[PDB]
RNA sequence: CGAAAGGGUCCUGUAAGCAGUAGAGUAGCCUUGUUGUUACGAUCUGCUGAGGGUAAGCCCUCCUUCGCCUAGAUUUC
RNA sequence: GUCCCUACUGAUGAACUCGUCGCAAUGGUAAUUCAGCUUAGUACGAGAGGAACCGCUGAUUCAGAUAAUUGGUUUUUGCGGUUGUCCGACCGGGCAGUGCCGCGAAGCUACCAUCUGCUGGAUAAUGGCUGAACGCCUCUAAGUCAGAAUCCAUGCCAG
RNA sequence: ACGAGAUUCCCACUGUCCCUAUCUACUAUCUAGCGAAACCACAGCCAAGGGAACGGGCUUGGCAAAAUCAGCGGGGAA
């Protein structure tokens, strides 16, 4: 096996941390870096390839893509860091007024029995002429910090998940003066940020998630067998992984009602498979169609971040043209893309006449 | 050697008249009812018979996809036609 | 990029579905799933299996003569591209589809034409032979209804109303054993 | 919608489509697409008879046992008056007769 | 939130029963049957892509029905 | 012809009020080889023959993931068929430590399937610049440029 | 000619292997009750040095944080 992933222990957290944001210079415009989504499943697409020099040039190729449900994130805070001889240090963070119930659920282990008063005194700071305190923290970030990050949380009431406790993370603000990005973060308070604004089509991203667990496994399946360097039994899976160079093929809007339609096939259909995504449900929000496979089980929190370096391949900066998107059922050997297509093929049934 | 393209066809009368019906069924792809360049009267008779149903014509078109019941049905239909046509047995 | 049809069952075979078998005679067989592929390797007859289009067409369960189903066929002579032609073709297809289903609905009703006549005829036989299992009120109910009719002053109509109301409105097994 | 556009592409399709529309109006004309209490009470009674048959079978399946068990004869066991009074009442029999036997 | 139910999606492959002389075959009635009848009758066909199963690690619920709820115990600057 | 401690791999954990978001000392570290297109039948060559840098596309080995699709697996004992024996026959079923056979979702898996594998500084051999030693000369003495799959870090894993 | 005799060759089959994957039952695991034995100077981290190729206690470095659960087989003359 590989000694670069040697401490094969369970991840300390279920969310997964970025661990590196792309290097910042003030010349680029102000932008965000990362976002969160929920893994929905996989589907098959047909792509009109435009790869000069390849055997499949000017031909149709069938590829596997993964769907990540991406409801808009709400910006509810701002954090500032300073450079020290001991690394980066958090100087102060400025929260927004009027936090939602979901983001407060993250702060509690027993939300149902609690007297929900998180940030109750902090809200009075805004509205009781202690706005000097809020501005003093904002000015402190401007004149002392070198990196400013945004606290954004998901909206899982839109996600078909039984979990009600949202997910917080810090997203770095890159490309600008420290003063410019602080005004950027304050203006984003209490506001939803959509995925098509953070990323876009035919760009290559990195995804961070915790892998599927397998429990106690022996040497045959853990280390791949035909001291610290000797294969042993232990935990396999549930490991933090950072996969890079995954191309976004499509960003769906959710309100389009024709998300899975292309310029080639004129079928008004959404991305959700016939009968729903197996073990997940229906994607009713913005979604990111990522090529290939991505670490994590279905309905697992998914961390999307930008590439740390400018790309060196023609796989990037190449246009992606879609011909057809599969929507047939994943619960079996499906053969119908729409409910209408099934009824047209089989005619009318005994129950159809009895009801009518 | 010589049987390239891995395809062979005969006429239906040949299957009727042969002494080894099993050999023709096991070694050929299609039993054709196409009127010969000259014009076979037996093909006209065998095509118009009521014994040869739609199922019989389906099996003759594709011999390599047939099973036990289909092959027996072909042999039975051969015997019935031979009785009509006056062949020995 | 085309929607193919299964060789065994005729279901819509979409890209990256099923498996294709290439025969030495130079013929390709397309299957939509492993169910059809495995039946083909076992040399079953799709015309005999009842879940296939081959059986349904040959058994009279599907319409095989119609003006609508002749509109679609495989084209071996390409037609030069024409934006107007393609746009009206799409509108023609939509019109064709709703005419087909709204012709297929009549086909099914014609197949099941005489079904209620058989159901009532069988129901008439069952009641005629099992008249003792019909609702029959209760002995206590008849007495209590008779006194109520006497107090009111139409016992037959009152009984019929009681009979209907109970029929409009299950027995358990065993019961409590006293401790 | 589950169809191949290239399959339907054909010049002079306007004439074919126009002909199909004439066929639809004619078929709508002569009546090819027209949809056409004693029977209801007979069917309802038939379902009641079938339901009673199922309940009787369920009662028999309740007592049967899987493989040939020795049973108590009916004459040997003794039965309460409440069960006999109830069952006779469901069958439509007056209670006035019973009550003094035992 | 939970249990049912309805719908969808998948799996199998056409349920029990009833009916048609379609039906090989088995037998009686009277007297010859050129079309005599009466019963049983394996099988075939129709009702019937029906019936059965469907989350247990599938999907949805507009009042689809029924029920549960602000606990009780310990510890903590 | 004499089941324990430790090491290693994983999992919990008292004290610091509980929780949320982070930093990164330190430890480990990862990618590899070949081919094809273009350059080009060009430079070179009497002929026979016949390259390379830049650019583009795949494949081998290794590593980390993933289940749309394909295949495998079946106690879904889900549906169907069938053998022996039994519940008086039918229906519906029991037993044969899952009777046998066919299909079979879900789950798990397969270079039998699919996806991904990233950039700065300093050097070794060596090639140089200015220039003493040594009135010539010298890449070295002071100073200094470049340069290997090397070294150290980033990206990556743990905290 | 004969032989549960041996060998070679030919046809057929096979998870033996390329290269593994899946499934079932009993364990392994946790609980209630019951409940031993082997063995035991005292202990138990590594490196270099400790003339008698001998170290476990010395030297002098690396270091070094309570209490635990599961896996293993590395160590305890002629
Ligand atoms: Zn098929």
């Amino acid at each position: 096996g590989s000694l670069a992933f040697l401490p094969r222990k369970r991840a300390a957290r279920h969310r997964g941390r970025v661990k590196s944001f792309p290097k910042d210079d003030p010349k680029k415009p102000v932008h965000l870096t990362a976002a969160m989504g929920y893994k929905a499943g996989m589907t098959t697409i047909v792509r009109d390839l435009d790869r000069p020099g390849a055997k499949a040039h000017k031909k149709e190729v069938v590829e596997a893509v993964t769907i990540i449900d991406c409801p808009p994130m709400v910006v509810v805070g701002l954090v500032g860091y300073i450079e020290t001889p001991r690394g980066l240090r958090s100087l102060t963070t400025v929260w927004a007024e009027h936090l939602s119930d979901e983001v407060k659920r993250r702060f509690y282990k027993n939300w149902y029995k609690s007297k929900k008063k998180a940030f109750t005194k902090y809200a009075k700071k805004y509205a009781e002429n202690n706005g000097a305190s809020i501005t003093r923290e904002l000015e402190r970030i401007k004149k002392y910090c070198t990196v400013v990050r945004v606290l954004a949380h998901t909206q899982i009431r839109k996600t078909p998940l039984k979990q009600k406790k949202a997910h917080l993370m810090e997203i770095q603000i890159n490309g600008g003066s420290v003063a410019d990005k602080v005004e950027f973060g304050r203006s984003l308070f209490e506001k939803p940020v959509t995925i098509d604004t953070i990323f876009e089509k035919d760009e290559m991203i990195d995804v961070i998630a915790v892998t599927k667990g397998h429990g106690f496994v022996g040497v045959t399946a853990r280390w791949g067998t035909k001291q610290w360097t000797v294969a042993r039994a232990g935990q396999m899976g549930y490991h933090h992984r950072t996969s890079v160079n995954h191309k976004i093929y499509r960003i769906g809007k959710g309100d389009d009602e024709a998300n899975a339609s292309t310029e080639t096939d004129l079928t008004k259909k959404k991305i959700t498979p016939m009968g729903g995504f197996v073990r997940y449900g229906e994607v009713n929000n913005d979604y990111v169609m990522i090529k290939g496979s991505v670490p994590g089980v279905k309905k697992r929190i998914m961390t999307l971040r930008k590439s740390l370096f400018t790309h060196t391949s023609r796989k990037a900066l190449e246009k992606v043209e879609l011909k057809w998107i599969d929507t047939s059922s994943e619960f079996g050997h499906g053969a119908f893309q729409t409910a209408a297509e099934k009824k047209q093929f089989m005619g009318t049934l005994k129950k159809d006449l009895q009801t009518s | 050697e010589g049987d390239y393209t891995q395809y062979k066809e005969t006429s239906a009368i040949e299957f009727i008249n042969t002494t080894d019906p099993i050999a023709i069924l096991a070694n050929y792809n299609k039993l054709s009812f196409e009127q010969p360049p000259n014009g076979d009267v037996a093909l006209a008779a065998l095509e118009k018979l009521p014994e040869t149903t739609k199922e019989i014509r389906a099996c003759c078109d594709d011999l390599k996809v047939l099973g036990k019941k289909d092959f027996r049905l072909l042999l039975k239909w051969r015997l019935r036609v031979r009785e009509i046509f006056g062949l020995p047995s | 990029m085309r929607i193919e049809n299964c060789f065994f069952c005729g279901r819509p075979a979409w890209p990256s579905k099923g498996i294709t078998f290439m025969r030495n005679d130079g013929k390709a067989f397309r299957f939509c799933r492993s169910k059809c592929h495995k039946n083909f390797k076992m040399k079953r007859n799709p015309r005999k299996l009842k879940w296939t289009k081959a059986y349904r067409k040959n058994a009279g369960k599907e319409m095989v003569v119609d003006s609508t189903l002749q509109f679609a066929a495989r084209r071996n002579v390409p037609v030069r591209y024409n934006r107007e032609l393609w746009q009206k073709t799409l509108k023609a297809m939509e019109r064709i589809s709703e005419i087909r289903a709204r012709r297929e609905r009549v086909f099914y009703k014609k197949r099941m034409a005489g079904k209620r006549a058989r159901e009532v005829a069988a129901a008439r036989k069952l009641v005629a032979e099992n008249e003792h299992l019909l609702p029959r009120l209760r002995g206590s109910e008849k007495r209590r209804l008779a006194e109520l009719a006497a107090e009111r002053g139409d016992v037959e109509e009152l009984e019929r109303e009681e009979l209907a109301k109970l029929a409009s409105k299950s027995k358990a097994f065993g019961g409590e054993v006293r401790r | 919608d589950g169809k191949n556009v290239y399959d339907y592409i054909d010049p002079d399709i306007d004439a074919k489509l126009q002909a199909l529309e004439e066929e639809e109006e004619r078929l709508e004309k002569e009546g090819f697409y027209d949809e056409d209490e004693e029977e209801e009470e007979i069917l309802q009674k038939a379902e009641y008879i079938r339901e009673q048959h199922a309940l009787i079978r369920n009662e028999a399946k309740m007592r049967k046992s899987l493989k040939n068990r020795a049973i108590i004869p009916r004459k040997a066991v003794k039965k309460p008056l409440s069960q006999l009074e109830d069952h006779l009442d469901q069958l439509g029999v007056d209670t006035e007769a019973i009550g003094l036997r035992a």
